[PDB]
């Protein structure tokens, strides 16, 4: 993964359990950001039609 | 049984493809109110030609 | 002695009866031999057991029916 | 008025035997052979399993052959093959029959463990199987001769009776025989033999079984069902839809179990009548027999013969009977779960921004949710041509449908519901705001009631589709119309952590900061001094508020004064609503506070006001939390500078007892406990020491030198709090932690003597880890077994409802504080609070009535009781409730989310029980098995005597396994003795007076006991007091009413004493025989009325005893309910939760109240 | 996950995805208690029966939410429907009394 | 939006009929017979209904008696078409 600057200090509640309150710089990055490889199918099938 | 060791059994997954969608249903029903005014807006007769 | 499962109830019940001997076959046999032909003999002794097979064998040149349905042949 | 005769909407529901013209009457065709479809054309082969003739047409409305295709001709019978056209769902419903050959017994009534063809015929199982098989003669109708009725024979046995007895006697074998047996049977001449030989000789073990048996006899005779119908002439065949041969992928072929094993039947059946035409030797045609039996048998249930198995499967097809009763212990698809349309889920996030009667709910997931709403409400403006142009919209997802959607949306509610749902807080309704993104926003001050973390847990939604749904999620599951949990008063909406850390940050004063004793006109400019940053948030300063009190009658006092409080106490004031009083906010603010406000505001202003308040507690907690900059350090844990001073001393101690067991002035036991004692007593004062220290040791200096007051430090703001953190894992963070014990539960003398903020090395940690796997092991076990708890409970309570508006009786229990031991574990406000008074109470002086009669104690009420010394209140509760069949809301209390009292409908044991059940993850002989041990009725393990009878006692005989007690009534007789085992120390005093369930010796003592002893009121007391003591002594809140709702479950049953109407010794339902000696101590017999004796069942005991047959073949084992059901032809009424919830219709409870009273009513009646 | 209806099971007709479009949430043994321990009837009836097992309803249903008409005709659950054939399909005679 | 129903709660006590009265009047309004008896805010008929139970201007007693004067409504047009039914005899 990757290591970032973290603040422990209560911000408006939006951390409010476990939550976590990420600023836009992150995304922005794109560092957090994930590549998925899906394999897709399709059959060609016989019917007796 | 498939897998889980669950209540999960082969016929549990088998989906009807006999039934129909309500989506399509719904239209079935709304058609018949399509081409029942615009029946009524041929003549009497045109409009029982086309009926019969 | 009853264990259930009928696989046991029958082996078991049938195994009560013993072997034949290759005597005891032909006895059995000739027992045979004797009710058949005592029954094949009441029916030639009925005179309607006749006459049908007569009134059927009219139905056979009549072309009502087939040589087939009435006799598998003779003793040719 | 002609009653009817096609489809109504039926009430109750009837079981029983059937017979071999009624499966005819279902069978709409003869299944003749075995195969199912042509293996080319796929189309049914005609009389079989599969068949379009018997059943149904293969595709909708078309004929087999295909000659009729249109959907005109309907009713016609085809001339080529009979089937008449009409949709394919027939085929999922008419039904079929097989005539089998040789006559076969029916396997649920053969091997159910009160074998039915046995207790019936009074003929053991064993035998009849015996007879089954062919293995035996039996005789049937002996007449005189030399034989018995159902006496049994051998072969040469039955030869040579036969050669002595040629008619006159008659006896058969196998299935023919049982079946001549069960048909030979007169039922009326048995009943007329057995009561004359009950009424002639008297032993207990004679007329015991005897009156059991005519009882059985009568009751089956009653039900209307003939013995013939438990062997099968006929045998019904399932709808073929219902076991279907559907295809699949590749070609391949999907089918049910079923269809091998009725092939098999069918197979086997056919076979036997061409072996009987082939006039086939004895021996063959019994083998056929057999294995017909065996077949139809394991058709009907499997595995109580030889456990068939399906074709190239090794695994045992699964039989009709595992058709019924599903899986998952007992489960039957209404209870497992069931999948339904409208809804979704996902993961949860915060949403601060929230009221508390709404939530975030994702854009997509309320579009496709609402989908129908949002056609339907497309094409009502004229946006949408048709509805599939509207779906072609939706699915484009043009700008248009954004603000529709938001149409369909404002007023129509959705429920939001978590995995492990409890209590009925489990799901609540709230209202949806659209908002982008995938993720589900859950607002704070609800995330208690779920106890749903952050930590990736995920809600499901469901849409309230009809209008009913709608009013009854926003009347009842609305999150703003519960704020108190259903088990005890206090509000569920307590804010939970960075609120309270808030709150508190802000109320709180340093000793020294910046305006400190300035005075300020009023909050506002309090304020404005703190956000300009003149005025420090904690400063003691004096200022002007201006207070309510509503004391006038219904109306708001104002009163004005200067008030020594802080900034941020005067800031804080502008929230809190009328008539509160300051002193509420001049406090710390710790969490209790902080919801004592809460519940005060309630009890006062109403609900609205502290809806708002709420919500204000909640937004001005996490803004000025915010602010505070609270965090957390490596040196915010300070350690105590004493400690190793400490280990260093209770160190030297070990080494001099080990000194002591070297030289042998102690022993190794007594070592051990030393030691032990030593390390402990270290761990108490290191731990003493940093309390201290990371509590006080705040220093700061105002105008002079010095002074100190309490740490501003945050770790011990967040303990002290109540935010999050506690004395006992601050202890571990700086102090050592504890001493560890091993698996064996034997405790380690070589204690963690270094803690988290230090490092543990290799052996602590790994001493640590055991200690872990056991605590994550126990609690995963202890969420099932609360489990189980809760739903042991809910199927002994469910149907128990409010039914009746008052009972009106005096009755009630006495309601004194608990005062255990030293004082006051519990006070008697809270016990007698919110419940009704049985009768009006006194003041030390008399006739002036406080509390008249019954009526509501509220705050003011109880508040008022105790201005007055009364320590002593009479109360009704539900156990003592006259009302049959239900608890008068009189009897009850007010306890609810609402502090009115108890409504007219709602059902309370369902609720109870889910109380009980909701905090028993946090429980710990006792602990959680001691609660289930109670509910039980268990006898302890050592159990102590009460006292039989008052009076005199004295030891009689000897020592033979028993010491006889000999007690001796002052007026009445004395032949009561009771044998004791001498080998028990006793306690009764040899020459002392004893009064009844007095202490003959020690131990605890079975509640049946308690009950027939001490009585009633008494037995149900140390039920409640003994488990309110397991949850108390774990810190859990719960009123005694749900306990004693499900006490009045458990004592439902009773054994009559007396006669004169039913059976002597019958248990039977205290409402029913309470409601007949009450209907005849008048008119009827003068009065004949009868004594009974109220019996003790132990929950999961009385849930087996339930009206409703359907309901018992839920909860309990299927197989045997169904069958012992249908024996007496039992009548299911309906009447209860569970069973209208399996049948699918409106609940007898809540809303449906009205429904089923006004139905209720109508029936039995003009 | 998300959805409104979908495809149906066809030996007892419940929702079930075939699709990857899912099927419907399980509502079990415990939800029921909690709308039971709630006054709400209805939310319960059309729970387990037209939303989900009821095979008339659910289309009965649709129609009026989309005419703009909030109600149900309940009628029968599949699954107890079934019931009663498994039952019947033995020596037992399950019938449904009165009117 | 309706925050709290405890006002109409407050106009009829069983809370479960507050459900069932204020349903069958918001059905009264949803399939269109009727309009509202107070001004509707966008409110949907859910709301709209209980606005008129909290202004105590609906409840069982006053629609049990205007759907009974409705009948007599009915009865009062179709009273020389029923009595045309003569032909019974
Ligand atoms: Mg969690
Ligand atoms: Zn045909
Ligand atoms: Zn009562």
């Amino acid at each position: 993964g990757q290591n970032m600057r973290v603040a422990f200090m209560p911000w408006n509640g939006y951390n409010f359990e476990d939550s976590i309150l990420v600023s836009e710089r992150v995304v922005q990055e794109d560092r957090f950001t994930t590549i998925h490889i899906q394999e897709l199918a399709c059959v060609s099938r016989d019917t007796k039609l | 049984p498939i897998g889980d060791d669950e209540d999960s059994h082969l016929g549990d997954f088998i989906e009807d493809t006999t039934l129909e969608l309500p989506l399509d249903s719904a239209t079935t029903e709304s058609l018949r109110a399509a081409t029942h005014d615009v029946l009524a807006g041929l003549t009497a007769r045109e409009a029982k030609v086309l009926r019969m | 002695g009853r264990t259930t499962d009928p696989v046991r109830m029958y082996m078991r019940e049938m195994g009560t009866v013993e072997l034949l001997t290759r005597e005891g076959e032909i006895d059995i046999a000739k027992r045979i031999e004797d009710g058949i032909n005592q029954v094949q003999c009441s029916v030639a002794e009925y005179p309607e057991a006749i006459t049908y097979l007569l009134e059927q064998y009219d139905r056979v040149e009549a072309e009502e029916a087939r040589l087939s349905d009435l006799i598998t042949g003779f003793v040719d | 008025l002609k009653a009817q005769t096609k489809t109504e909407e039926f009430d109750a529901i009837k079981i029983a035997l059937a017979s071999p013209d009624m499966i005819r009457s279902w069978s709409f065709g003869e299944v003749k052979k075995p195969e199912t479809i042509n293996y080319r054309t796929f189309k049914p082969e005609r009389d079989g399993l599969f068949c379009a003739r018997i059943f149904g047409p293969v595709k909708d409305y078309e004929c087999l052959c295909g000659k009729y295709k249109r959907l005109k001709h309907r009713g016609v019978i085809c001339e080529k093959c009979g089937v008449e056209v009409t949709q394919t769902k027939v085929r999922r419903e008419r039904m079929g029959h097989i005539e089998l050959a040789s006559p076969t017994a029916h396997i649920w009534f053969l091997k159910s463990l009160p074998s039915r063809i046995g207790l019936l015929l009074d003929m053991p199982l064993r035998d009849i199987e015996r007879v089954l098989y062919f293995e035996s003669y039996v005789v049937i109708e002996g007449g005189m001769t030399n034989l018995e009725r159902q006496q049994i024979l051998t072969e040469e046995q039955y030869l040579d009776a036969l050669e002595e007895f040629g008619d006159e006697f008659d006896a058969k074998m196998g299935a023919e025989a049982i079946q001549a047996l069960l048909k030979s049977m007169d039922l009326e001449q048995e009943c007329e033999q057995l009561r004359e030989e009950l009424n002639e000789t008297n032993s207990e073990t004679k007329r015991k079984k005897l009156t059991k048996r005519i009882k059985l006899l009568e009751a089956f005779v009653q039900s209307g069902n003939k013995p013939e119908w438990m062997i099968l002439t006929v045998l019904p065949v399932l709808p073929p839809d219902l076991r279907p041969l559907v295809p699949l992928d590749g070609g391949r072929f999907a089918t049910s179990d079923l269809n091998d094993l009725y092939r098999r039947v069918i197979n086997r059946n056919n076979r036997l009548k061409r072996l009987l035409d082939l006039a086939a030797p004895d021996i063959i045609v019994r083998n056929e027999k057999r294995m017909l039996q065996e077949a139809v048998d394991a058709l009907l249930d499997n595995g109580r013969r030889g456990r068939a198995i399906t074709g190239s499967n090794k695994r045992p097809l699964k039989s009709l009977a595992d058709m019924i009763k599903g899986k998952q212990g007992r489960f039957r698809q209404n209870l497992l779960g069931k999948r339904v349309d409208y809804s979704g889920r996902s993961v949860i996030t915060v949403g601060p921004y929230l009221r508390l009667h709404q939530c975030g709910l994702p854009k997509k997931m309320a579009l496709e949710l609402f989908k129908p709403f949002i056609y339907g409400k497309l094409e009502l403006r004229g946006l949408a041509t048709t509805i599939k142009a509207a779906k072609k919209m939706v699915e484009r997802e043009e700008a248009v449908v954004w603000d529709i959607l938001d149409e369909v949306i404002r007023e129509h509610p959705v429920l939001l519901n978590r995995a492990p749902t409890l209590h009925r807080l489990g799901i609540q309704a709230f209202e949806p705001v659209l908002i982008e993104g995938k993720a589900i926003q859950l607002h704070p001050l609800v995330c208690a009631a779920y106890n749903a973390d952050f930590d990736g847990d995920q809600m499901a939604v469901h849409v309230p589709l009809t209008l009913e749904a709608q009013l009854e999620a926003r009347a009842l599951m609305m999150s703003t119309n519960n704020i108190l949990s259903p088990a005890n008063g206090e509000p569920i909406i307590v804010p939970s952590q960075d609120v309270v850390l808030g709150l508190y940050y802000m109320t709180r004063d340093c000793v020294n900061a910046k305006g400190e004793g300035m005075v300020l006109t009023g909050p506002k400019e309090a304020e404005r001094l703190y956000r300009s940053g003149l005025a420090s948030l904690h400063a003691r300063v004096k200022v002007r508020i201006t207070e309510y009190e509503k004391d006038a009658n219904g109306e708001l006092v104002a009163k004005t004064s200067l008030k020594d409080t802080t900034v941020g106490r005067a800031i804080l004031w502008m929230i809190v609503p009328k008539g509160l009083p300051y002193s509420i906010v001049n406090q710390a603010l710790g969490k209790k506070a902080i919801s004592k406000m809460l519940n005060t505001c309630y009890r006062i202003l109403g609900l609205k006001p502290t809806v708002i308040f709420a919500d204000q507690i909640m937004y001005t907690g996490f803004a000025y939390a915010a602010r505070s900059g609270a965090s957390v350090g490596i040196d915010d844990m300070v350690i105590p500078e004493k400690k190793h001073e400490i280990i260093s001393e209770a160190e030297a101690e070990v080494a001099e007892i080990q000194e002591q067991f070297q030289s042998g002035l102690v022993t190794a036991g007594e070592r051990y406990n030393k030691v032990i004692d030593i390390w402990a007593a270290a761990n108490d004062r290191v731990s003493k020491a940093m309390m201290d220290n990371l509590q006080t040791e705040t220093v700061i200096n105002r105008d002079g030198q010095e002074e100190k007051q309490v740490s501003f430090n945050s770790i011990y703001m967040m303990a002290d709090s109540g935010a999050r953190g506690s004395a006992a894992q601050i202890r571990q963070l700086a102090g050592m932690r504890g001493l560890m014990a091993k698996p064996d539960g034997s405790i380690i003398e070589t204690p963690i003597t270094a803690n988290f903020r230090e490092g543990l090395n290799v052996l602590q940690y790994f001493i640590s880890t055991h200690g872990a796997r056991k605590g994550l092991a126990d609690t995963a076990l202890k969420t099932a077994n609360s489990g189980y708890l809760t739903r042991r409970l809910v199927d002994v309570a469910q149907d128990l409802v409010v039914t009746e508006d008052d009972c009106g009786t005096h009755e009630g229990i006495m309601m004194t504080p608990v005062i255990e031991g030293g004082d006051v574990k519990e006070p008697l406000r809270d016990r007698v609070l919110g419940r009704v008074t049985a009768e009006d109470v006194l003041k030390p002086g008399t006739a002036d009535i406080l509390v008249p009669r019954n009526t509501l104690l509220h705050e003011q009420w109880c508040d008022l009781l105790e201005e007055n010394s009364v320590d002593a209140v009479k109360v009704r509760s539900v156990v003592s409730c006259d009302t049959d069949f239900g608890v008068c809301a009189h009897c009850y209390g007010r306890d609810l989310a609402r502090g009115h009292i108890i409504n007219k409908g709602e059902a309370i044991g369902v609720i109870a029980a889910q109380s009980i059940g909701e905090p028993g993850t946090q429980l710990t002989t006792g602990g959680l098995p001691r609660v289930a041990d109670l509910f039980e009725a268990r006898r302890p393990k050592e159990p102590a005597i009460l006292a039989e009878i008052s009076g005199i006692v004295s030891f009689g005989k000897e020592t033979k396994g028993k010491r006889r007690l000999v007690i001796t009534p002052v007026d009445g007789s004395d032949p009561y003795e009771e044998m004791i085992p001498k080998w028990r120390q006793l306690n009764v005093f040899e020459g002392e007076r004893v009064e009844r369930g007095d202490v003959i010796s020690d131990g605890p003592e079975a509640p049946h006991d308690i009950l027939r002893l001490r009585g009633v009121h008494a037995v149900t007391r140390y039920i409640v007091n003994e488990v309110q003591d397991v949850y108390r002594l774990q810190g859990v809140k719960i009123n005694d009413k749900h306990i004693e709702v499900i006490v009045r479950q458990m004592l439902r049953k009773a054994t009559i004493v007396n006669a004169g109407s039913s059976d002597f010794l019958e248990g039977e339902q205290v409402e029913y025989s309470r409601v007949k000696i009450a209907n005849r101590e008048l008119e009827a017999n003068g009065k004949v009325g009868a004594t009974y004796s109220r019996d003790l069942l132990g929950i999961t005991k009385a849930s087996l005893a339930t009206e409703s047959f359907i309901s018992a073949a839920s909860f309990q084992e299927t197989t045997r309910v169904l069958t012992e059901a249908a024996v007496a032809g039992k009548r299911d009424e309906l009447r209860g939760l569970k069973e209208n919830v399996i049948v699918g219709r409106l609940i007898p409870a809540g809303t449906g109240y009205a429904y089923h009273q006004d139905r209720m009513r109508r029936r039995a009646a003009g | 996950h998300a959805r409104s209806t979908g495809s149906y099971s066809l030996v007892t007709q419940q929702p079930l995805g075939g699709k990857a479009q899912f099927g419907g949430q399980r509502f079990g043994e415990m939800e029921v208690w909690a709308l039971e321990a709630y006054g709400a009837a209805y939310t319960l009836q059309e729970m387990l029966t037209v939303k989900s097992d009821d095979v008339n309803g659910r289309t009965k249903m649709y129609k009026n939410i989309v005419d703009g008409n909030h109600q149900m005709e309940p009628g029968m659950p599949e699954s107890f429907n079934v019931l009663l054939k498994e039952i019947r399909s033995l020596g037992i005679n399950i019938e449904l009394e009165d009117e | 939006a309706r925050v709290t129903v405890q006002d109409a709660v407050e106009k009829i006590g069983n809370r479960f009929d507050l459900v069932l009265v204020a349903a069958r009047r918001a059905r009264q309004m949803q399939v269109g017979g009727k309009d509202p008896l107070v001004p509707e805010e966008n409110d949907k008929t859910t709301v709209i209904a209980l606005r008129e139970i909290e202004e105590g201007l609906i409840n069982n007693q006053i629609l049990d008696v205007r759907e009974r004067q409705e009948q007599q409504e009915q009865e009062a047009a179709e009273l020389q078409a029923v009595t045309a039914i003569a032909e019974g005899r």
